[PDB]
Parts: C-alpha cells; structure tokens; sequence
C-alpha cells in the first residue's frame, strides 16, 4: 500500500519588462546613472505665437518631479550562513543549491517587484495629470 | 494540516494559477493550505 | 487602478405642496380622497434591487 | 456562514439542504443521497419569488387584457404580477402574455 | 402620519464602481530611470531585511 | 547596516520653505512608519498636535514614545533625506534648537514635545497643505524641570504666581513656555497615577525622619530647610508623639525604596537620549538610544 | 508577487502560498448474473448437438 | 493565589504601567474586598518586567502544543530578542 | 433627483406608460430620475430605461 505524490508545481514568474508593455509608448526614458545627485530637472519652453491682421512669446516653465518607490524582500539568517559555507557531502549539497536557490527567488522577486512598481508609478502619474472626459470633451 | 513542506524540484508551469488568489484562501476554497510569509518562505531542511 | 469610486450626490424633496389650482395631466387615475384638499406626508424611492 | 466558497464547495459537494422527493404522489423528505439529481437555489439566498395572484377574476382579466398599461392596483383589489425564474406563458383563450 | 408645517430635502450620496479607460498620447513624458540598489534595513536576530 | 529613509513630498516646494527647512538640518524628527519611503503624513507631531488652540502635552509624549525618531540632514525639493534611529547604533545629534540650550558636558539628552509655542518650531508646508512641527530635544534636568512645572501648573489650575511657574530658568536665558488650562482625561490620568502613588506613600512614609526633621529645623537652618521658614508643619505636631522603633521603620523603608524606583520610571515619558562627549565649539555630540 | 509604492503601506515580504489537493477516490461496481447448468460445457468440447 | 501574565505591547514603559493599571483595575479592589491590608507590605499589587522585544509585524503566530494527551493553546513569539529588565511595581 | 413620488399611485401609474406619464398629478408629484446612472427599473415585469 503507497500514496501516490502526483507530482509538484508551481508558477514560473515571468518579468514583465517595462517596455514589453505598452505601456512606454506614453513615455520614452533614458538610462540616467545617477538620479541620487539631481536634486532638480527644469525645461525652458519658449512658444512664438504669431499675429494676424484685421507679436508674443510664452515663455512657460516645466519641472520635474521625483518618484520613489521601495519594498522589503526579506531573508532569514539560516540561508546566509549556510549560503557562506561550503557543502562536502550531498545532503549537504542539496541543502546549499535549495538554499541559493530560496536567495536567487528573492533576489529575482525583489528587482521584479521594483519592475510592477516602476508600472504602477507610471499609471499613477498619468492619472494624475488626467483630467475628465466631460471636461475635455468641450475644452479641446 | 496534511500538507507538507518539504523542499521539492517544484516543475514550473506557465499558466498563471493566481487569479484572486489571497481573497480565496482567506475564504478557504482549498481544503488545506499553507500561508508562509516572510522568513519561512524558505526550502526547510532535510 | 482604474476601478475607481466617482461619488454622486442625490437628492428629492418631501412633503412639498402644490399652489392653489391644483391640476392633473392624466386620465385613468383615480383617488378616494378630496381632489383639492391633499398633501404629501411621505416619499417613495426606489433601491438598489 | 463561516467561509464564502465554503459556501459554494458545500453547495456543489453533496447539496443536501433538506430538499423534497419527485416521482410521488406527494412530497416526503430525501434521505438517501446521491439517488436524485436535485438542486435547491433557495437554500442558498433563502427569499422567494412572488407568485402570480390576484383579488377576482376582474383584475386578472384586465392583466390579460394589457400587460403594459393594467393595473397592479385597483381601490382594495389588488394584484401581484408574475417575476420569477421561469417566465411563464399564460395562455386565456387567444389572449397570451409573456 | 400628519405632515408638520415644513418640508425637507434629503440630500444623499451615492458611490459607483467605475471602470475609467485611461487614453494618452505617445511620447507625451520623458523619464529617466534609476539604478535598482538594493539595501540592507534590519538585522532582527533571524532575519535579515533587504 | 544601511538606515537611510527618504520623504516624498506629494507636491513641489516653494522657495522660502526651501530656506527656512534647510536652516532646519540636523533636527530630531519623527516617523509614522519605520519604512523605506513616506509621504508627508505622519511625520512630525502635527497630526496629533493639530493647528488648534488647546494642546494636549500628554498625548504628544505618548506619540513621542510609541514612534520610531529620526534626524534630518539632506533636504531638497520634492524629497529630503532622513536618517533612522535604532537601539544599537550611534549618532551625531546636532544642536539646532532655536531655544538656545547649553548642552552639559556627558549628560543625557531627552526629547519632548514642543513647549516654546507650536510657532516657534514649525515649518508651514503649504504646498503639501500640511504642517511639520519639529520636536524640542533638551537636557534632562531642563526636561524634569518643565515637565513638573507642567504638571504642578495642571494641578494649580483650580487655585488661583502665574509668571512664577509657567517660566524655566537657565544659566543661559530664562524661557516661557506655551501653558494650555486642561490636558484632557489622559493628563488627569498622570496625575492619577502621580496622586496614586503619593497617598501610598503617605501610608507608608517612616516616622523616624520626621522625629530628626522637627529637631534638625529647630537644631539647624540650611537651603534645604529655609523653605519651611522656621516653621514646624502641624503634621509634625500630631504625627511625632509616637515613639521610635527600628523594625517598622525598616519595613517602611523596604517598600518606600521599592516604590520610588516606579515613581521616577513613571516619569520616563518620552525618549531619552545619553550622549557622550558633547563639545561646545562643533555643536554636536556622540549620542545613542537608550 | 507583490508591488513597491510610494507611500508606506506595511510591504508584503515574499509571500509563499502552497495549497494541496487529495483524490476524490471512488469506485464502479456492476452485477452480471450466469446460471451455472451451461458453464460446465465451456471447458469442455461438443460432440452432440 | 497569585497570577502570571504576559502581555505583548508596542508602547513605552511609561505607558505599559500606567495602561497595566487600568487592566488591573478590577482585580486591586477585589483584593482591597476581599483582604484588607492590615500590615504595610499587602499593597504591592505585584511587578512587571521587560522580557525583551520582537518583531511587531510577525509577532505572536499561534500554534499548538502537544504531550502524548493533550494540546493546550500557545502563543508563538517567533524570533525573539531577549533582555531582561528589573522588577517596577505595578501598584 | 432620484425617483421622488409623493404616493404609490404615481408610481404604479409611472411603470406603466412613460411618454405620457402624469409629472403633477392633484397633491402628489413624481420626479423622473435624470441621472448620470440610468437605472433599469424592474417591477414585475414593467421595465422602465
């Protein structure tokens, strides 16, 4: 008499990177190394209207404003130390690959978890600049 | 309950089994489920 | 995101009174009581269900 | 109560919640299951549904007439229109609703 | 059941779940992306949290 | 370890806050959460101290102790940089407290909640349609002194000497400070527990030291006994006609010694801070979480 | 999964959910009936008719 | 007879004696009912004790705890730091 | 404005034709709900959008 294990499973999360959506046709972007030391990002916009018969300029500016977005993934202290050692026998072996393994799921769920953030602060930032059907309807 | 936590080559399938998921098992839909959050998240040793 | 809650408010008055030539414009209705000399106490509003 | 699916698992698992017999003459009481196909919905939102009355046979024959513009209510007669699951055809002469 | 000499307006409100669609134009923002850092916050005494 | 927690601000930053924040570098500040990123709520006490005319000091030290506390260094727009305070690290604790307090030499710091006015430390962040109130940090004995003229202010209420009470005095400059007329259900519950203890005391107060006590004013004079102005009090009269024992007086002591050590802990409201090596020329001392 | 947000709401640190499934074992059973006079002669061969 | 109680908290110790007062607020009057305090050293209501800190997230799974009959109810304060205070009477 | 009426009959009357409904009958009154939301109406089986 046994009982049967049929089988384990599990999801395989897939990244959804941020520009496999589309939703960066509403934002281009630029790999900009060192965000940490600006402190401020202005651009000048200078718009020539002209005059018609029977002259003025709008300087407008524009500022940027700066997103911070942050979760906790978290490690216990038993896969650091036995993540350090090294394994001789397998049982021990198969202890440590589970262990780096628990670590890599972090580490992975942690830059893909900042991934699902950098979208939902996109979608939050274009909901904040929208206005209204009902208002834009007329104003346009 | 009567699930186990032992470590496993756990076979990783595409299909996206977490539509309204945490809603479901704190309603219980499972017969018997495991919430591991935060340390115990881990592979538990042999 | 997007499954966001718009608010909108509502209103109905209760127990108002018609001025003095009071009227109908309906045909197959018909009350018990004096034309002339009724008001309302009550409203009626519907539900969700 | 406690658990929603909970609620749904016990409604699809065994879906005992005292119902009548069929293929009598009168209703008893099931007690062996899994014997009849059986489902009971108003066990599971306990309301029901109301039925069509009415008062005389005057009102019902105006309901008849026009099951648009009748009456739902006459001075003291009255009368109920028929919501249900199934809407049912109601046939008096050629006269038929829906 | 006798009415009072003064009437009332029951204001009340109402919520609705709504489904927005969200519409923009391309290249209406430009951004610029960070280096995703990681950090090191507490040492409870079994637990690291990064 | 790394305790870094940035602020994002929901809007942008006029100017002059601008000016007047980055004159406010170096403060302690406290924090709702003890995350990576916050919003502008539930920093700072004005949410429990709220732009209103009755305080309550109470409260605002329960909120003081019950939250994690913080200092400000780096402070820009639409963002300022805080550093956490845990038990087990060390700091640099800068003294911008605009009540100007001489810092002794080694003693030990105390937070408290901002007596000087709600004006005095404030910054009005408009932008973010909030306030920031940023809370006072002194010297324990300052902090002692302020808090029992707080409470003996509280207790004086139904009696009336004003000046002579709501008004500390420093080897630096003599201060005021910002007196409300009830602290709520929880201040009377302060002095519940403040009146609790005394009248067990007052069962349990030994005999033998007001037998020296009647002699000792009647024998000597001192700067600890010139304030009962040569009078003997009339419970010295009608409390000193027992006879003097050893043994009760000792099982007198065996509590009182026990009770006292709760009636300071009970005044142990709000976080404490023991530094070390304050020098009068940086402005800044090496300070821990005690 | 879970999401960073600017604000700080209590972060879902990683969490792990494994639920399990059990058999709903059960079994078919059918009744054939024989009578036993015309079983002998299966084994056996025909000679007569 | 005398009692142990554990309490878990994220308050300061100037709340935890003033918020314990409160909870014992019946049991000090049933023992001023029952006993009168005829000698001096009755009055002491008893002491607390920091025990230490913990993780106030994760703090207090339960859990169950078995001998070969039974199973009582225990808390499970997981990954606990210890540091033991004196004794400051609760009164 | 919601779906005021200062009795049942104007109710009972409004399911039944909409087009030439009675908005100020003698004393009582109804209020046709103009509403953002426009809201099925179901009794019985007189539908009313």
């Amino acid at each position: 008499k046994f009982e049967v294990l049929l089988g384990v499973y599990t999801n395989a999360i897939q990244y959804v990177r941020f520009l496999e959506t589309a939703l960066a046709v509403s934002c281009v972007n630029t790999e900009f190394k060192d965000l940490s030391r600006m402190i401020d990002g202005k651009i000048q916009f200078r718009i020539s209207v002209p005059t018609i018969a029977h002259q003025r300029t709008f300087i407008v500016v524009k500022n940027c404003h700066k997103h911070h977005i942050s979760t906790e993934m978290e490690l216990s202290m038993l896969d650091l130390e036995i993540l350090h050692s090294i394994p001789e026998t397998p049982v021990e072996y198969a202890e440590y690959v589970g262990a780096v393994k628990t670590v890599a799921s972090a580490l992975q769920f942690g830059v893909d978890a900042l991934e699902r953030g950098l979208i939902n602060t996109v979608l939050s930032v274009k909901l904040r600049h929208a206005p209204p059907m009902f208002i834009l309807q007329t104003l346009a | 309950e009567g699930v186990e936590n032992r470590p496993f080559p756990y076979l990783t399938v595409d299909a996206d089994l977490l539509s309204n998921l945490r809603q479901s098992a704190a309603e219980g839909l499972f017969h018997s489920f495991d919430l591991l959050v935060g340390k115990d998240a881990r592979e538990a040793g042999i | 995101p997007l499954n966001r809650r718009m608010q909108y408010s509502y209103y109905f008055p209760v127990g108002l009174f018609m001025p003095n030539p009071k009227y109908t414009t309906s045909a197959a209705i018909k009350m018990l009581d004096n034309p002339t000399q009724q008001l309302p106490v009550e409203a009626w509003i519907v539900n969700k269900n | 109560n406690r658990g929603l699916y909970n609620m749904v698992n016990e409604y699809s698992q065994r879906l005992g919640g005292h119902p009548a017999t069929s293929n009598t003459e009168v209703q008893f009481v099931v007690i062996a299951g899994t014997d009849v196909f059986l489902e009971q919905p108003c066990s599971f939102l306990q309301e029901a549904f109301p039925a069509l009355s009415a008062s005389s046979r005057a009102l019902i024959d105006e309901f008849m007439s026009v099951k648009q513009t009748h009456a739902p209510i006459h001075y003291g007669h009255y009368i109920i229109e028929e919501v249900a699951p199934v809407r049912r055809i109601l046939k008096f002469g050629n006269k038929v609703v829906f | 059941k006798i009415h009072p000499g003064v009437a009332m307006t029951v204001v009340r409100t109402d919520e609705i779940l709504s489904e927005n669609i969200l519409f923009s134009s391309r290249a209406s923002t430009s951004m610029f992306i960070g280096t995703p850092n990681v950090s090191r916050r507490e040492a409870r005494v079994d637990a690291v949290t990064f | 370890m790394d305790l870094k927690v940035v602020v994002s601000l929901s809007s942008r930053l006029y100017t002059d806050e601008i000016a007047k924040m980055q004159q406010r570098i170096g403060c302690i500040l406290p924090l709702a959460s003890t995350h990576g990123t916050q919003n502008v709520q539930g920093l700072g006490l004005g949410q429990v101290y709220s732009l209103e005319t009755v305080p309550d000091y109470v409260s605002m030290y329960n909120y003081l102790s019950d939250c994690t506390l913080a200092v400000l260094d780096e402070v820009s727009v639409d963002s300022l940089i805080l550093t956490k305070i845990v038990p087990g690290q060390t700091y640099a604790i800068k003294n911008k407290y605009q009540p100007f307090f001489q810092w002794h030499g080694t003693g030990s710091l105390s937070v408290m909640p901002p007596v000087f006015g709600r004006e005095h430390a404030t910054v009005k962040l408009e932008s973010n349609d909030v306030d920031i109130v940023f809370p006072m940090v002194l010297p324990t004995p300052i902090a002692e002194e302020v808090l029992q003229k707080i409470l003996l202010f509280n207790v004086y209420s139904r009696v009336v000497v004003h000046m002579h009470l709501g008004s500390v005095s420093y080897l630096g400059h003599h201060y005021e400070l910002a007196l409300p007329e009830v602290p709520g259900p929880l201040g009377l519950a302060l002095l519940d527990n403040l009146s609790l203890y005394f009248c067990i005391m007052v069962t349990l107060l030994p005999r033998a030291s007001m037998r020296l006590v009647r002699g000792l004013i009647r024998h000597e004079h001192h700067d600890l006994l010139n304030l009962f102005q040569e009078m003997v009090p009339d419970e010295i009269a009608r409390i000193d006609l027992d006879d003097l024992s050893v043994a009760d007086d000792l099982s007198r002591m065996r509590v009182m010694m026990t009770y006292l050590q709760s009636l300071a802990s009970l005044f142990n409201l709000g976080p404490r801070l023991a530094t070390a090596a304050y020098s009068q020329e940086t402005l800044t001392a090496t300070c821990w979480l005690r | 999964p879970t999401i960073a947000h600017g604000d700080g709401r209590r972060p879902s640190k990683q969490r792990t959910f494994i639920v399990v499934k059990n058999c709903h074992k059960h079994h078919i059973s059918t009744e054939m009936e024989l009578s036993m006079l015309d079983l002998e002669i299966l084994h056996s061969i025909p000679e007569t008719p | 007879g005398p009692r142990f109680t554990f309490f878990q908290s994220s308050r300061g110790h100037c709340q935890i004696m003033n918020i314990l007062r409160i909870y014992y607020s019946p049991s000090i009057m049933h023992r001023y009912a029952v006993v009168q305090p005829l000698h001096i050293e009755e009055l002491t209501f008893g002491a607390v004790a920091c025990l230490g800190t913990f993780s106030a997230t994760d703090g207090w799974r339960r859990s169950a705890f078995n001998y070969r009959g039974s199973s009582l109810p225990v808390v499970e304060i997981d990954s606990f730091y210890s540091n033991v205070s004196d004794w400051e009477v609760i009164l």
